[PDB]
Formats: C-alpha cells, sequence, structure tokens
RNA sequence: UAUCUGGUUGAUCCUGCCAGUAGUCAUAUGCUUGUCUCAAAGAUUAAGCCAUGCAUGUCUAAGUAUAAGCAAUUUAUACAGUGAAACUGCGAAUGGCUCAUUAAAUCAGUUAUCGUUUAUUUGAUAGUUCCUUUACUACAUGGUAUAACUGUGGUAAUUCUAGAGCUAAUACAUGCUUAAAAUCUCGACCCUUUGGAAGAGAUGUAUUUAUUAGAUAAAAAAUCAAUGUCUUCGGACUCUUUGAUGAUUCAUAAUAACUUUUCGAAUCGCAUGGCCUUGUGCUGGCGAUGGUUCAUUCAAAUUUCUGCCCUAUCAACUUUCGAUGGUAGGAUAGUGGCCUACCAUGGUUUCAACGGGUAACGGGGAAUAAGGGUUCGAUUCCGGAGAGGGAGCCUGAGAAACGGCUACCA
RNA sequence: GGACUUUUACUUUGAAAAAAUUAGAGUGUUCAAAGCAGGCGUAUUGCUCGAAUAUAUUAGCAUGGAAUAAUAGAAUAGGACG
RNA sequence: GCCCGUCGCUAGUACCGAUUGAAUGGCUUAGUGAGGCCUCAGGAUCUGGGA
C-alpha cells in the first residue's frame, strides 16, 4: 500500500547491507537491491524503479517464495500492505453425487510494486509466516480492473 | 514461564480456543536482558541443545565501524540519544539493537590523523608518501567531521546484546545520519 | 537430630531448599533439589551436641585426645603429591618414595603400594610422539591432495583452451 | 513425545523385510547410520532371516562379535546396524561376498557377487557443495563425504567408489539413455535406460523409463539411480534383471517349470 | 501390543427360520451324507454362495479381461482339482450353476463309503473319527 | 448377496404404524456344557481411592582400586589377577497404561523449512595455542579438593546426615606446541625518481559487527580517482578466473576489528621393534576414549491445501487486558502479535461466523451383505493428550518429565 | 536462455504412497479358523519355488482429451497485428 | 346403535410455583497471593577482581 514519504517511520527505513558510501559522489543516491523470485514471474519494473522499502517484498525483500502457488479474486483492500482474497471452489458431497459452493479468505501481503483494487484476480505465492495470519504473497496481477474507464459520463 | 505458542490468542475469526495440552519447554521464552551502560557484566544462558546465549547487562565498550572508511575500533559507549521502538530505552540508556548511541570518537580520530595526516575539525619519510598518496580521498563529510569537535560520534547499534553479549554498531552517515539528525533536534 | 547449617544464623529451625554441593544434602538424581529442614548456626540449649574443634591447646592434656594420636589412612598417590609430601625435585624419582603398606595372609606377609598416576613414562612419550607425528603427517597429506586437485583444474583449462582452439 | 523413539513394533516394520506377523511383537529397529530406516536391512535380518545362519538373535550377536562380518570393508559389530542399497556384506569365513540390491517385487535379495567386484561400490551423489577452506565435495546416498571430486560431477550422477581407499575412480552423468535402477515406488527394483526427464520447477522431476522389453513407466527422479549403459551395467544385476512380468506371465513360468 | 489373530465364520444361516420345505430338503441332505447338524449344510451352501458371487462378479468384466482370466482360471482349476466341477463344464458358468450336493459328494466321509469300505454313510463317520 | 408375514372391516381395496423375522469384533444375563485349536478380557459407571511386593539400571585389554577384600601364583618394590564400595560415564525423555480434556483443535492425505534445534550412528575435518620475539614459558606432563574409607556423633522416625582425618581421574581447574610459504600493514636508512628498501609486527578455528567477492540478457568505446603484471619507456594489458537453485544477502572466500575467547588430546589399552654419533637419545606398530566444524542418520518444532457429529429455542461475532495489519525492538532453537512500544482500523460471518451440545480423542478400520446407504471405532498399528487437579522448574542432546523436584488445592 | 501467456469445471492416464484388515493368487495347518510357509535329493556334509495382485476415492501433484457448463475480449475504439 | 363434556375414585407422568429455592461442572472481574525462574542488592567463608 505505502505511497508518499517513504521515510515516514520512527525507524530509518533501508535495505539490509546495501551500503552507499557518501564519499563517492553518485547520481542515483541510493543503491537498491532486487531479485527475480523465479517460477516465471516477471519482477515488475515498479519494484526496480520504486523507492519503497518493505522487507516483505518478494522482489526487494528478504522473503522467499516456495510451496503453493494460488490464485484468488481480491475481495478486500483495507489493510496497509496486505489484502485478503477469496478463493472459491465447489465441494463434492458423495451421498448426493452433487457439489456445493464453499470458499476461503486467504490473507496475503502485497508489495507496493503492485497496485491492487477490489475485484482484481491475483496470483499469490507461499512464503514463511510473515504475520499472525498471512502465509502468502501477491506475486502477479492477472486482471487490471473491470473495464472501469469505460463506465464514464455522457457523450 | 513465558510461552511463545499461538494456541492462546483468539482465532482470526475471533473465536476463543480451548486449552489443548500444557505449556511445552520448547515453545518457552525468557525475560529481556535490558542491557545497560557501564561496567562489563554478562551472563551466559543455557539455551536449547547445549548452545550458550550471552545476556549482556551493563556493557560499556563495543566494536564500531566507520562504514565509508572500512575500519573498526572499540570505543566507550557515551550513551543513548534515540530509539525508534521505545523512548524509555533512551531515558534509561538501555542498549538494544537499532538503538542510537554516541561513542568515544578519539580512537577514530587517532586513526584518521595517523592515516591521512590531516587532523579533523577546526613529518616522516615514507609517511609523507602515504598521506600524499591519499587525500582526494580525505574529504570526510560536513556532518561527520562535525561530531569530532564534540568528541562524540553518532552510531547505530547493529548487534543484539541480549543474545551475543556484544554491543557492536556502525557510525551513522549520509542519508541515515540525516534522518536521526533531523529527528534528534526537532524534539530536542 | 536436624543438623546445623553454617551461615544461616538464627537459634531455631527452618526449612531451606538445598542443591548439589551443600551441607545436609546428598541429592539422589542429576540436578535434583529436595526441600528439607535445618537447624540454625546459632548455638542454643535445644541442641543435643556441639561439634567442636580444638584450635589452641591449653595447659592440661585431655586424656583421649592429646594423650593419643591416630595416623592418616592413605599416603600420596599422584606423581608430584609424593614429591610434595617428601620434597624431592622432579628428579629424585617417585617410584622408591611411594608409601608401602604391609599386610599378613596367615603365614604370608604381603606388601602393597599404590599406583602413581600422572607419572611420566615411556609409554606416554610414545603417544605424545604419535600425536605430533600424525598431526603433521596428515598436514602434508592434505597439502598433497590439495595441489593434486589444482592440477586437475589446471590441465582442464588447457583442455578448455585446446577445446576453444578447436572450433 | 519427549524424545527419540527406540523400539519398532513388528507390524510397523518395513514390509519388504518379510517378517512374520506373529512370533514376537517387535522387530529390530535399524540403528542410526548410512541409510534411512524405511530403506535398509539390519544385519540381524540378513544374517538370520535371509542367510538362515543364526536361529536366535542372541546367536546373531555371537556371530557378529567375532568380527566375521564386515560391511563395505570395515568390520561392523552392531546387531541392528542399518545396511542399505549398494553396500557390501562380506563373511570372512565361508569366503562369501554379497552386494545388497533390489528384487522386482521390491525387496533386498541375497545376491552372491565375485570376490573382486566386491572390492568397490556404486553410489549416487545426492548432493555437491563447497566446504570449508574452499574445498568442494560430494556426498553419496550412504553419507560418504568425498572431498575433491570431479568438476564434471554433480547431483543424480552415480559414482564408482574404491572402498579400499575412500576415493572415487569413475562417474556416470545423468544422460538420456543410461542404465537406471528404480530404488522406490511400485516400480521399485525395475531396471532400464531412461527415455526422458520431465522438468517441473518447484519440485518432483519425472523420469520416463523403458527396459529390455519395450516396456515403459515413470518414477520420481529421487527414486532413480543411474548404473551404466544399455546392456553394460557397472554391477552384477540379480536374476530376473529387474524386468517385471505380469502375474499371469509369472504364473506361467512357475507352472512351466514343473517336470521333476 | 502383539499382532491380531485373524478369524472368520464358516457358515451362514437361513433368512426364514421355518420354511417347512427347505427343512425337508435339508434333512434329506443330512441323512444322505451322514452329517450331524444343519450347520454342516449351512457351512457348504455359504462357501457355495461366495463362489457364485466371485463368479457372478467376474462374468461381468470383459471376456479376456486380465482379472477374469487370472482369477477366472484359478477358480475353475481349484474346483476341478478337488473334483466338484466336471471336466467338460470347464469355463465357469457351471461354477455359476453348480449346487450343493456337488460339494457333498467329495467329503472323505462320503468317499470312504462310495468305494466300498463302509457300506453305510454312518459307519463311514465312526471309522474315520476312530483313526 | 434384488422375498416379507400377523394386527383397523360384516366383508373390500388403500394409508400407516405396531408386531414378527435375520445378523452383529455387541455388552449382559439365564439355563446346559465333553474333545482339538484359537485367546478378548475393570473401556462404558468413578482420568474414583489404593494396603503390600515387583516394574531402571548399567563395565570393556582399554577413565578411577593401598578394600586394613578374595586369590595366590607367577616375573614384576610404583601399578598389573579378580574385585565390594564410591567417583566418573551413559540410560532413566524408551517402554507400558489410559481416553480425561480436545470440534478447525487433534487427526488424515498432500506440502514448506530460501524459517530452526538436533545426543547418537555413519562419513569427512585441525603443523597456526607463548611473547616486544638472546641470558625464558613445567612438556621428561603443571593444580587442589572430595566420595568411598577411617574415626567421633545426633534423632521415635526415611534411600536423614553432621563434625573430624585421608586420597584418585577421561571429575574439577589449569596450561606448553610444529614445516615452508605467501599476502598485508608499518617502516631505519638513500634520492629525487619512473621511484626502492633493509626488518618490524600482524595473519589457526570459533565468536560479533561493518565493508567487499560470489560474474553470465548478445556486443563495444572515452575520461576522473586511485593502482595492478610485462618494457622493445611512444607504451601496451594479450591468454585472463569462476559452484548450486525455479529463486537468495546461498554454499565459500576476502578486508577492519571485537571476545570475562569456542576448539586445537596433561587420556587409556595390547604389543615392544627399529636404527647410531650408545645419549636408556631419537624414533616407531595395532585401537580405545575423545575433540571442533560440515555431512549423514535417528529425530523434533513449526507448516501449505482440503476434509469433522447435533444445534438458529445460538445472528452477529472479535479489540477488558491483541482483536486484523504496518515499523522497530525484545524474547526463542528459530518464523510469527510470541511479547512490548508506536501507529492504523482492521479480521470473521446465511457458502452458517460466533455461541451451545457431545453419554467426542482422531485416523488404519468395524458391523449390515442388489446397489445407493445406515450405524459404529475406549480398545493389538500410526498420531495425540495425560499421569489426583493446577502451576512452576531442575537436569539434559531431548522433559514443562510426575515410578524428577518446588508450591498451592483436594 | 530471452521475451509472454484470459479464467475454470469435468474426464483419461500416472506418479507419490504403512503394515495388519478387506478382495484375492500360491501352498494338503491330517480338515478347518489359521499360517507364510514350503518343496525336492546323493536324506554322509544340498537342490530349489516363494513371501503375488487389486482397491487405495474427497484434496494435492503429473498428463492425454477439447463434447457438455461456465468465464474473459474490439462500441465514446483508451482496439489488433508492424 | 353409536357418542360428547363437567362432575367422583384409583394410579402414573410432565408442567406451573413462595422459597431472590438447591447442587455439580466450565470459564471469569476484583481483592489477596505460595513457589520456582530472571534480576538489584547481600557477604556466613575461601581462596585467588572471582567464587
Ligand atoms: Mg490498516
Ligand atoms: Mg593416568
Ligand atoms: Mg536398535
Ligand atoms: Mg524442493
Ligand atoms: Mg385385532
Ligand atoms: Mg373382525
Ligand atoms: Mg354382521
Ligand atoms: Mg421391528
Ligand atoms: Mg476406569
Ligand atoms: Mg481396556
Ligand atoms: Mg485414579
Ligand atoms: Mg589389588
Ligand atoms: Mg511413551
Ligand atoms: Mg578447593
Ligand atoms: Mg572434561
Ligand atoms: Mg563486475
Ligand atoms: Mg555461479
Ligand atoms: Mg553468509
Ligand atoms: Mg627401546
Ligand atoms: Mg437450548
Ligand atoms: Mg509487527
Ligand atoms: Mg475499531
Ligand atoms: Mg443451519
Ligand atoms: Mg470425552
Ligand atoms: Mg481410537
Ligand atoms: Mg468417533
Ligand atoms: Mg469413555
Ligand atoms: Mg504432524
Ligand atoms: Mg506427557
Ligand atoms: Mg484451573
Ligand atoms: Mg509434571
Ligand atoms: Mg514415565
Ligand atoms: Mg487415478
Ligand atoms: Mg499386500
Ligand atoms: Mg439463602
Ligand atoms: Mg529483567
Amino acid at each position: 500500500s505505502t505511497e508518499l514519504t517513504v521515510q515516514s517511520e520512527r525507524a530509518f527505513q533501508k535495505q539490509p547491507h546495501i551500503f552507499n558510501n557518501p564519499k563517492v559522489k553518485t547520481s542515483k543516491r541510493t543503491k537498491r537491491w532486487y531479485k527475480n523470485a523465479g517460477l516465471g514471474f516477471k519482477t515488475p519494473k515498479t519494484a526496480i524503479e520504486g523507492s519503497y522499502i518493505d522487507k516483505k517484498c518478494p522482489f526487494t525483500g528478504l522473503v522467499s517464495i516456495r510451496g503453493k502457488i494460488l490464485t484468488g479474486t481480491v475481495v478486500s483492500t483495507k489493510m496497509h500492505r496486505t489484502i485478503v482474497i477469496r478463493r472459491a471452489y465447489l465441494h463434492y458431497i458423495p451421498k448426493y453425487n452433487r457439489y456445493e459452493k464453499r470458499h476461503k479468505n486467504v490473507p496475503v501481503h502485497v508489495s507496493p510494486a503492485f497496485r491492487v483494487q477490489v475485484g482484481d484476480i491475483v496470483t499469490v505465492g507461499q512464503c514463511r509466516p510473515i504475520s499472525k495470519t498471512v502465509r502468502f504473497n501477491v506475486v502477479k496481477v492477472s486482471a487490471a480492473a473491470g473495464k472501469a474507464n469505460k463506465q464514464f459520463a455522457k457523450f | 514461564g513465558i510461552s511463545r505458542d499461538s494456541r492462546h490468542k483468539r482465532s482470526a475469526t475471533g473465536a476463543k480456543r480451548a486449552q489443548f495440552r500444557k505449556k511445552r519447554k520448547f515453545e518457552l521464552g525468557r525475560q529481556p536482558a535490558n542491557t545497560k551502560i557501564g561496567a562489563k557484566r554478562i551472563h551466559s544462558v543455557r539455551t536449547r541443545g547445549g548452545n550458550k546465549k550471552y545476556r549482556a547487562l551493563r556493557i560499556e565498550t563495543g566494536n564500531f565501524s566507520w562504514a565509508s572508511e572500512g575500519i573498526s575500533k572499540k570505543t566507550r559507549i557515551a550513551g543513548v540519544v534515540y530509539h525508534p521502538s521505545n523512548n524509555e530505552l533512551v531515558r534509561t540508556n538501555t542498549l538494544t539493537k537499532a538503538a542510537i548511541v554516541q561513542i568515544d570518537a578519539t580512537p577514530f580520530r587517532q586513526w584518521f590523523e595517523a592515516h591521512y595526516g590531516q587532523t579533523l575539525g577546526k613529518k616522516s619519510k615514507n609517511a609523507e608518501r602515504k598521506w600524499a598518496a591519499r587525500a582526494a580521498s580525505a574529504k570526510i563529510e560536513s556532518s561527520v567531521e562535525s561530531q569530532f569537535s564534540a568528541g562524540r560520534l553518532y552510531a547505530c547499534i547493529s548487534s543484539r546484546p541480549g543474545q551475543s553479549g556484544r554491543c557492536d554498531g556502525y557510525i551513522l552517515e549520509g542519508e541515515e545520519l540525516a534522518f536521526y539528525l533531523r529527528r534528534l533536534t526537532a524534539k530536542k | 537430630g536436624f543438623p546445623m547449617k553454617q551461615g544461616v544464623l538464627l537459634p531455631t529451625r527452618i526449612k531451606l531448599l538445598l542443591t548439589k554441593n551443600v551441607s545436609c544434602y546428598r541429592p539422589r538424581r542429576d540436578g535434583e533439589r529436595k526441600r528439607k529442614s535445618v537447624r540454625g548456626a546459632i548455638v542454643g540449649p535445644d541442641l543435643a551436641v556441639l561439634a567442636l574443634v580444638i584450635v589452641k591447646k591449653g595447659e592440661q592434656e585431655l586424656e583421649g585426645l592429646t594423650d593419643t594420636t591416630v595416623p592418616k589412612r592413605l599416603g600420596p598417590k599422584r606423581a608430584n603429591n609424593i614429591r610434595k609430601f617428601f620434597g624431592l625435585s622432579k628428579e629424585d624419582d617417585v617410584r622408591d618414595f611411594v608409601i608401602r603398606r604391609e599386610v599378613t595372609k596367615g603365614e604370608k606377609t604381603y606388601t602393597k603400594a599404590p599406583k602413581i598416576q600422572r607419572l611420566v613414562t615411556p609409554q606416554r612419550l610414545q603417544r605424545k610422539r604419535h600425536q605430533r607425528a600424525l598431526k603433521v603427517r596428515n598436514a602434508q597429506a592434505q597439502r598433497e591432495a590439495a595441489a593434486e586437485y589444482a592440477q586437475l583444474l589446471a590441465k582442464r583449462l588447457s583442455e578448455r583452451k585446446a577445446e576453444k582452439a578447436e572450433i | 513425545a519427549r524424545g527419540p523413539k527406540k523400539h519398532l513394533k513388528r507390524l510397523a516394520a518395513p514390509h519388504h523385510w518379510l517378517l512374520d506377523k506373529l512370533s514376537g511383537c517387535y522387530a529390530p529397529r535399524p540403528s542410526a547410520g548410512p541409510h534411512k530406516l524405511r530403506e535398509s536391512l539390519p544385519l540381524i535380518v540378513f544374517l538370520r532371516n535371509r542367510l538362515k545362519y543364526a536361529l536366535n538373535g542372541r546367536e546373531v550377536k555371537a556371530i557378529l562379535m567375532q568380527r566375521h562380518v564386515k560391511v563395505d570393508g570395515k568390520v561392523r559389530t552392531d546387531t541392528t546396524y542399518p545396511a542399505g542399497f549398494m553396500d557390501v556384506i562380506t563373511l570372512d569365513a565361508t569366503n562369501e561376498n554379497f552386494r545388497l540390491v533390489y528384487d522386482v517385487k521390491g525387496r533386498f535379495a541375497v545376491h552372491r557377487i565375485t570376490d573382486e567386484e566386491a572390492s568397490y561400490k556404486l553410489g549416487k551423489v545426492k548432493k555437491v557443495q563447497l566446504g570449508k577452506k574452499g574445498v568442494p565435495y560430494v556426498v553419496t546416498h550412504d553419507g560418504r563425504t568425498i572431498r575433491y571430486p570431479d568438476p564434471n560431477i554433480k547431483v543424480n550422477d552415480t559414482v564408482k567408489i574404491d572402498l579400499a581407499s575412500g576415493k572415487i575412480t569413475d562417474f556416470i552423468k545423468f544422460d538420456a539413455g543410461k542404465l537406471v535402477y528404480v530404488t522406490g515406488g511400485r516400480n521399485l527394483g525395475r531396471i532400464g535406460t531412461i527415455v526422458h526427464k520431465e522438468r517441473h520447477d518447484g519440485g518432483f522431476d519425472l523420469v520416463h523409463i523403458k527396459d529390455s522389453l519395450d516396456n515403459t513407466f515413470v518414477t520420481r527422479l529421487n527414486n532413480v539411480f543411474v548404473i551404466g549403459e544399455q546392456g553394460k551395467p557397472y554391477i552384477s544385476l540379480p536374476k530376473g534383471k529387474g524386468i517385471k512380468l505380469s502375474i499371469a506371465e509369472e504364473r506361467d513360468r512357475r507352472r512351466a517349470q514343473q517336470g521333476l | 501390543p502383539r499382532a491380531p489373530r485373524t478369524y472368520s465364520k464358516t457358515y451362514s444361516t437361513p433368512k426364514r427360520p421355518y420354511e417347512s420345505s427347505r427343512l425337508d430338503a435339508e434333512l434329506k441332505l443330512a441323512g444322505e451324507f451322514g452329517l450331524k447338524n444343519k450347520k454342516e449344510i449351512y457351512r457348504i451352501s455359504f462357501q457355495l454362495s461366495k463362489i457364485r458371487r466371485a463368479a457372478r462378479d467376474l462374468l461381468t468384466r470383459d471376456e479376456k479381461d486380465p482379472k477374469r482370466l487370472f482369477e477366472g482360471n484359478a477358480l475353475i482349476r481349484r474346483l476341478v482339482r478337488v473334483g466338484v466341477l466336471s471336466e467338460d463344464k470347464k469355463k465357469l458358468d457351471y461354477v455359476l450353476a453348480l449346487k450343493v450336493e456337488d460339494f457333498l459328494e467329495r467329503r472323505l466321509q462320503t468317499q470312504v463309503y462310495k468305494l466300498g469300505l463302509a457300506k453305510s454313510v454312518h459307519h463311514a463317520r465312526v471309522l474315520i473319527t476312530q483313526r
């Protein structure tokens, strides 16, 4: 989520062991570290371009992605830097030889590199426990919106 | 004692979870070192599977790194000036990681002048060689030359004294020193 | 019969909490503490006995004490302890100055001496010799296989400069 | 449950051991060592249940305690000692040398091998890294740490080992079309060649396989163990060369072999 | 903590308890092969019905299907062995047919009589049970 | 292995229940009871209470023996066989029992540790230890202080122990050491250059911190600050070195330092031999116990996906006194609201949240045999929890242990 | 190796998979419930077959299918290839 | 012929109900707070700042 400021904490935000010697006059000021998390997900240039710190960024942080790769429609974007998707699925009741709609709300951390709004389909990746509940991380946005700029005013 | 389990703690739904089994020694936790200044005093602590941990309580010197200079010295820790987590740490001069402290300066003086031959603030043979081999590399920095006047340099604790019994850190600089500076005074 | 316990003061009894290495307690399991009672270190009329120890002998022999004198059961057993009970310099050879105890077996009078420990002997020196030797022997060994591998990589870069000189 | 479990209930014992249901109620729990529990064969089982050489286990003790038996060269006195796949059991009396090796049904066979083939073992480097002081090393599936291997040598390749001295004499890369011995699955004990390898980044590489009967199947790459060329295996394979016949096929060969 | 000792019953019991006609048929069977109780019949017809089950089941799977060939022949060959099944009807819709007496005619109780040696299905019993 | 039958009416056809009927690895009880084999069994009720006895102890040639122990013989005047006791070591964290609590907990199948600890076994692994560095530091081996025992005692009482006198080590506590080499900093002198030099120290591993290396997405140029190797003194730099993963700040290495400095054998058994300048010099066989780091094996801890019975006469739940998330720290073996501080207002819910019930441990399974189902699983295997109820903790690799301790309650 | 991929459901095949239990093959425990044995000789110095197979499903993984059933796309062109 | 209710008897079950009725079990505010662990002190004694 973030946006603005970047240095808006009591603590000074920075990447661990990414030194910039002030002696050596530079044109970019702060050297930045990023990675390619693998598994075929482009690390959006807005991770490389950006300035946000986020130690839970799968591209500019110390989290690593491995295990389950899931997708769900974004259903809530109200928590700073983490959203809550709703993965739905039909479940088989064998006495009746029919299915019923269930669902789950997996809470996942989202890196500033992505901007997400509610409704977007997302693709998440499992990582270490990052909080009390989040065990996944936003790793690709699939949708865009919902054809929103084609819902405008009059002729 | 303390238990780092999560099996208390309401469920994300908010439900109250029952008691299932008693506290296990491996999900335990111990108390804080609340390490402070002065007179070295440390207590080893038997952790899981052999393995000592070293609880510092009272430390007075520590190893500190001039980052843009690639050296290190141990110096007296003058005390604490800032702490992002808790103000009471600053007031009790408690040493923890990410603490902001002041250190003895002079050993970083003694080195600099003996390495650059320039003296901060305000004649041998091959010595002259070296001192003149360097510089154009001696420029230091406005706000880091400054602190030397006071004989007290600002440095961030990087070690975890509660764990290692060490109290090590790096002198503040650049963008980072700029941060704590602004903070330090617009509250002073 | 509760024992006194030095440095607890009080002329009364209290219940302490004792550990390994302490008076009035022989633990029964590695790191066990039992909570027991204890009489204080302050002499009172509630005692049955004082344990006392002479420090200066006055003017009159006390029959069963001064008048008589029992010996010490055992003699020195370690190397230098012998040397130090007699005063010898690491020279005078312990093996004669060890202490021999006679005993009779009906009509066989026997003689039995200790077993000096930490005694410097040929066998020890031999092991000391082998220590230092094997430490160095493998040292050089490791250096050998070392440079043996540097070759493997060195005439592999001549195999990658005859491969890159082919095409 | 407060600590390492030290017993094995016969019933929970690995089945490819072929221990009878009754006559007790424990089995031997394999010791700690070179191969995993669920995939070894303790000296007590091989010396008593295969070899029929001791009756009691008490006897298996008395046999071993005479240093008779030696595994992979070294002597091995432990009753329960975990003996695994490719190892070399050698009775110093009797002149007998065995290489532990799989059936087709999926168990270890009693496989008599030559006095001099027994002087070297085969082993799959499960990993290679960089050790202390910059020294590289490989580690085989029996926990052999072998410093200074070949640069070409890397995981899933199998290796020829001297046993005499610790070191490696040869190796075989994991190529399409190399001899392969399936060490696990319901294709455990089968043998042959390798068609191709399905990749799958994230986990579990598949290994398409055919043998000397134009028969195919697939196992996890973990369950695959390179062992030579089509035809040419670097070790003596046991009878039936791990080929796997139909139940009806096997029913015929056993009821073709009939005339006394 | 030891293994399970496994067991099974060897007999079923008649649904209706009192089919006057089934009892007729049964007691006939008894006194004709010298059996002591209805269980000796309950026993057989039970194992008889499981056989017929397996058969039934197999005769659904494809002709020349793997199972019904392996387990097909196995059943046939075992039956023919002990001499219940007839050599001609050697393809398992007779196993589907079959019937109880067929099994009855092969007890050693009965053979001991059938070829001389007893002259009574009961003398048969006594002799056999008397070593 | 796809079956019904009696009972409503004066008679009739339906509805429909009651009854009959059959099995139960399903308890009991009654009556009766001869042979083989097989063999469950204080679960249900009271995870109610328990007399007494037993259920955890353990020694190799190979840590410790002056038993004032036995044996004497067979070489042993330091020791030697055998060996009580006691020290030291290791195990007692397995096993066995029970099903009390427990309903998204356990448990199952399926994942994760690029999120950790790991006795042991197995494989690998240590020339670096001292000091201003000629009148040297025990290395041919440095320190005491204890049990056992001896003796003096106390109490109704216990696997109670006191005062005194001894004496061991693989207990406790110390502390020597070994090749060459290179690279770094200093640098006395000399002499002006384009600049070089005696010789001085630092440099095992581990710990803590900071900075670098760890390339590769196909090819090339100029210049700044330093400054590498070879002159054919304008100058060139030509060959140039790279590990694994889907992925990392990985494996590994380098630089400046830090440490009440981790480890680097003061250990024990069998043999006793080479070799001369004959010093009892220098060497030297087999193998036991150890010892740091890595690996392996035994494990463990957390962990992803999906799946639980009845209940709305439970509809809103969650944040007192963390409920959802962010930053920082602390704490842990380690991730993590695990805890704290600051900050935000979140998280769940008719697709049933939350609450209640369970005569609820979960599974492999068990019973009933057209099929679809219904019911059951305390209970021989796996997992889990407990040891009268709670909490707390020592020891240790591993316990929140109960045939360990401490407290409160009963 | 680079550069990118509208979403599902269903279905086929396969991996990974505990044993005992169930189904089931082999074998004359004297029969049988069982058991995993056993069987052949030179029975004076050994020969030898065995210890199958299937099921294992809801989920997860791997893969063949492209009917049936969803979902997304170019209408203020803020389209598509170059 | 069937048949409805009050009313009377005997028996049995459930309900409502003064007793601000009673018991068991699970959570729990507040007050009080054992014990061990951590910690600041303490120094009986016992040797080299530490025990
Ligand atoms: Mg928020
Ligand atoms: Mg000794
Ligand atoms: Mg074992
Ligand atoms: Mg993986
Ligand atoms: Mg009637
Ligand atoms: Mg009538
Ligand atoms: Mg009438
Ligand atoms: Mg009925
Ligand atoms: Mg009970
Ligand atoms: Mg029971
Ligand atoms: Mg009880
Ligand atoms: Mg003796
Ligand atoms: Mg247990
Ligand atoms: Mg002392
Ligand atoms: Mg020690
Ligand atoms: Mg580069
Ligand atoms: Mg690389
Ligand atoms: Mg690292
Ligand atoms: Mg000699
Ligand atoms: Mg209700
Ligand atoms: Mg946080
Ligand atoms: Mg709120
Ligand atoms: Mg409902
Ligand atoms: Mg219950
Ligand atoms: Mg159960
Ligand atoms: Mg149940
Ligand atoms: Mg119960
Ligand atoms: Mg588990
Ligand atoms: Mg427990
Ligand atoms: Mg309570
Ligand atoms: Mg307890
Ligand atoms: Mg116990
Ligand atoms: Mg399938
Ligand atoms: Mg089977
Ligand atoms: Mg009242
Ligand atoms: Mg504290």
